[PDB]
């Protein structure tokens, strides 16, 4: 979770 | 506490509704200002978020857009050195 980048 | 992912983003679940008091650029892909723009959330509009993140100098909230994609937007600053938050850029209900 917490997205990518 | 917070979970942590492979980009070092601190994150967890939290569900509320955010209404900004200023226009905010929303991001795709992840909670970084360097990520591409998803769109603009206009002052007075509302999004319903399900995820909160601490990354890139801010607290971000995450939600799912109408195309099934994840969208990320910053709602206040986060100073990681002191774990201090800035003023909220709107209201949460």
């Amino acid at each position: 979770g917490g997205g990518g980048g | 506490g917070w979970k942590t992912n492979k980009y070092g983003t601190l994150y967890k679940s939290e569900s509320a509704s955010f209404t900004p008091n200023t226009d905010i650029i929303t991001r795709t892909t992840g909670p970084f200002r360097s990520m591409p723009q998803s769109g603009v959330l206009k002052a007075g509009q509302t999004i319903h978020y399900d995820e909160v993140m601490k990354q890139d100098g801010h607290v971000w909230v995450g939600y799912t857009g109408n195309s099934g994609q994840r969208i990320y937007l910053p709602v206040r600053t986060w100073n990681k050195s002191t774990n201090t938050l800035g003023v909220l850029w709107g209201t949460i209900k």
